[PDB]
């Protein structure tokens, strides 16, 4: 759904690195370079951002139950 | 030939008896003819059992299922009582029979 | 089928095979750690197979403590070639195959499904028949 | 629904004693130490500190079951040297070792920062 | 005393068939004097050994060698009996069988010793006159020391 | 029968990482110090969460779980703060807990990122590691989120939210000389960062008399406790556990004798 903070394997904070990763992907960098620029050296951390899918955007399309 | 060599207990050798049996029992085995008669009767009964087995088991299948493992407890008796095969035994064959 | 149905299976069996070889040698602390998981252990640490320069036990030496009472059994490892029984090294086993357990002590050999597994004449079968169900239960648990 | 509370590996509730000593009758001058609600972190620590003692003949730790929180430590020493005294000496030894290590680490960090 | 066998051996072979165990090799040794054929499994990494080295092989029923039994227990605090420590490599094991060439009438002129050192096995062939000290199911110590 | 003297050198020390080597010490003490890094180090993290209104597309305990994993700066006041179990007061008091208040409503059409910045604490010492921003939930126009949370003191044994450290890299004997692990083909194994041998050779020659020493460490903090405070509090906590064991053992010995 949403980017999970605290990478499961080790515990490094990755909940704040999703928007920056998206920006780096959108502008110049490939996924490997974007992850390297974010300081994710252990592949357990890189799998969190790389394999993440963000359904939170899809869930926001629907109108809220209360306006 | 092998059956006779393995199960007869040839007492005539007077050297194998000294090697395997105690010195005291060798004279008892040789002197008394009743010992030899009982031993020959045992061998005759064993030969009859051999014939019965060959009637019962064609094709020579020697693997059979039986209640207690004779060889295993013979080995257990050897180890429990610290039996030394290098030395002559003190067991009288008539006592075995 | 007059065989044991339970047997040392899967992970414990593979580790038994890797632990029963001549190659394994255990230091002092590892020996202590292994010994405390033996429920029927009498509390006497066996003298290591190697004493000098440093005391090293062997996998067979420690496993012999697990074997209950005085169990006598002869098996063959799965690797056992048929040439060994004919020629020399019949009782020396250069590949350390075959199994000889004498007076309840693992003297030589590699244990596998042919020894601790569910088969007729297996080491566990001999343990059940000679000793009894209660002690064989502890034998199973201690091995595991 | 059967999940135990998270605070059962360190918390001692009413009734259990933190440590328990039971003498081992199989061999002379050997005791059994049972530590409740505790795991390998110190089990291995006293196991290894005991082996440093030349007067300890047997030393170790084990966990009877991982789902339960308990350590059984068995210590066997030489005659005329109680295993309880050896266990106490090992704990004090580890305390001194940790204090010295902490002091040295503080010295090293002071050297590394602006130094 | 408590000494069962004493001789100097030379290593003729290491792996006649191959390297079955990385840490354990099989010393195929021929002896001087007594002409004692020896096959021995020796841990290698702890005690290295190559071809053609003179080593003193000693088989003793006890290590104290003052004539007292060792009760078969490991106690590192047993230095005070002045244990025989002249040898670099020391093993403890159990002889499991004695094989010979005797057949019925005539006696055994040559015997072979089968000793298991907790898995490491050894064969010791030769004339039975000096090998008669071995008895099946008896504790045996193996002592080794390299020579120049 | 006495302590060997351990020595420590610090190779790298940053705000997120400390790399130190412990020498002349036992393997078990190194391993226990490593385990205390993860388990026994106290830290402040959110435990008690109460939600007043939750209009987000994420349900209540989902955002509560995300809040609990948010690291909190506890570099100083974690020691003075007491466990809620041992605290005299019922529920929570400032001497046993820290209050966090969250209040976000999305009025503009664009999605609002509810971040760790929006968490408001009563005391200025515990900031959720914001001197980017940890994302709690996203809100579309019309959605609202208001909650009150209390942060307690705990350690890694209780829950992973109380883990003060990221992956703790522990390593001893880089060039395998003790043969604790046997490489079937040593030539294909990459040399460790701390390897001291030349490139051509693969392993150091076996050392029969050697024992594990020179335990290389790499403690990476998660941002809550600065990395050196993690190891300092770890040593202190292990010593405290040993001392409590000593006290209980002494009492037991006097009682039984
Ligand atoms: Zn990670
Ligand atoms: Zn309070």
């Amino acid at each position: 759904m949403i980017i999970p903070v605290r990478c499961f394997t080790c515990g490094k904070i990755v909940g704040n690195k999703w928007e920056a990763y998206l920006g780096l992907l959108q502008a110049e960098y490939t996924e490997g370079d974007a992850l390297d620029a974010l300081g994710l050296k252990r592949y357990c951390c890189r799998r969190m951002l790389l394999a993440h899918v963000d359904l939170i955007e899809k869930l926001l399309n629907y109108a809220p139950l209360e306006k | 030939k092998a059956f006779e060599k393995k199960f007869r207990f040839d007492y005539t050798n007077e050297r194998a008896l000294r090697r395997t049996l105690q010195e005291d029992l060798v004279k008892d085995v040789l002197s008394n003819a009743h010992i030899q008669n009982e031993l020959e009767r045992e061998f005759e009964r064993m030969r009859e059992d051999r014939e019965v087995l060959r009637v019962i088991f064609p094709t020579g299948d020697s693997k059979v299922v039986l209640p207690c493992n004779l060889l295993r407890m013979i080995w257990n008796a050897q180890k429990i009582f610290h039996i030394n095969p290098r030395l002559p035994s003190d067991l009288h064959p008539i006592k075995v029979v | 089928s007059n065989r044991p149905v339970m047997g040392i299976v899967q992970d414990t069996l593979t580790a038994v095979r890797k632990f029963t070889k001549r190659d394994v040698f255990l230091e002092r602390g590892e020996v202590m750690n292994l010994l405390m998981f033996l429920s029927t252990w009498d509390g006497k640490v066996p003298q290591p197979a190697i004493l000098k320069p440093r005391p090293l036990w062997t996998g067979k030496q420690i496993f012999s403590l697990i074997i209950p009472g005085h169990i006598n059994c002869i098996r063959t490892h799965s690797t056992h070639p048929d040439d060994e029984d004919s020629g020399p090294y019949k009782h020396i086993s250069p590949g350390d195959t075959k199994v000889v357990v004498e007076n309840g002590e693992l003297i030589m050999g590699i244990l596998c499904k042919k020894s601790l597994g569910t088969s007729a004449g297996s080491l566990v079968h001999i343990s059940y028949l000679e000793m009894g169900h209660d002690i064989t239960r502890l034998f199973y648990s201690n091995i595991q | 629904m059967n999940a135990p509370p998270a605070f059962e590996s360190f918390l001692l509730f009413e009734g259990e004693k933190k440590i328990t000593i039971n003498k081992d009758t199989k061999v002379p001058n050997a005791c059994l130490f049972t530590i409740n609600k505790e795991d390998h972190t110190l089990g291995n620590i006293i196991k290894s500190q005991l082996l440093k003692d030349p007067q300890v003949l047997f030393a170790g730790y084990k966990v009877p079951h991982p789902l339960e929180h308990k350590i059984i430590i068995r210590v066997q020493t030489t005659p005329d040297y109680s295993p309880q005294e050896a266990f106490t000496n090992a704990i004090t030894d580890l305390i001194s070792e940790l204090s010295l290590l902490e002091e040295r680490f503080r010295v090293a960090i002071k050297d590394k920062q602006e130094g | 005393a408590g000494i069962l066998f004493e001789d100097i051996f030379d290593v003729k072979d290491i792996d006649p068939e191959g390297k079955k165990f990385d840490r354990v090799s099989r010393l195929h040794c021929e002896s001087e004097s007594f002409k004692m054929d020896l096959i021995l499994d020796v841990n290698i990494q702890i005690y290295p050994v190559d071809l053609g080295d003179k080593f003193r092989l000693v088989i003793a029923s006890t290590l104290y060698e003052d004539g007292t039994l060792d009760d078969g227990e490991y106690n590192p605090t047993d230095d005070r009996p002045s244990r025989a420590d002249q040898f670099e490599y020391v093993m403890y094991g159990k002889v499991y069988r004695i094989e010979g060439d005797e057949t019925s009438t005539e006696a055994a002129t040559r015997l072979s010793a089968y000793v298991s050192y907790g898995g490491l096995l050894m064969r010791l062939q030769g004339d039975a006159n000096n090998l008669h000290g071995f008895e099946v199911d008896s504790r045996v110590y193996l002592l080794m020391k390299k020579l120049a | 029968p006495y302590a060997n003297q351990p020595t420590v050198r610090i190779t790298e020390l940053t705000d997120e990482n400390v790399k130190f080597i412990i020498e002349n010490t036992d393997l078990a003490v190194a391993n226990s110090i490593r385990r205390v890094f993860i388990a026994e180090v106290p830290i402040i993290a959110i435990d008690w969460v109460q939600i007043d209104a939750n209009s987000s597309v994420l349900h209540d305990e989902f955002i509560a779980h995300r809040l609990g994993l948010i690291p909190l700066i506890s570099d100083d006041i974690v020691d003075k703060l007491q466990y809620s179990r041992d605290c005299t007061c019922e529920e929570f008091c400032p001497e046993c807990s820290v209050e966090f208040t969250l209040d976000v409503r999305c009025n503009e059409d664009q999605t609002r990122h509810v971040t760790s910045r929006d968490l408001i604490s009563n005391s200025p010492r515990v900031i959720p590691v914001t001197s980017d921003d940890i994302l709690i939930v996203k809100l579309r126009k019309g959605q609202e989120l208001r909650l009150r949370a209390y942060a307690k003191k705990g350690f890694g044994k209780e829950h992973a939210k109380w883990n003060p450290t990221a992956g703790v890299a522990f390593e001893y004997d880089p060039d395998n000389a003790l043969r604790h692990t046997v490489y079937p083909k040593p030539e294909e194994w990459p040399k460790s960062e701390y390897s001291e041998l030349d490139e051509d050779e693969s392993q150091a020659p076996y050392d029969p008399n050697g024992k594990p020493e020179r335990f290389y460490y790499n403690v990476e903090s998660c941002g809550s406790l600065r990395p050196e405070t993690i190891v300092l509090s770890a040593l202190s906590g292990l010593k405290k556990k040993l001392s409590d064991l000593q006290t209980q053992l002494s009492h037991e010995i006097q009682s039984d004798v």
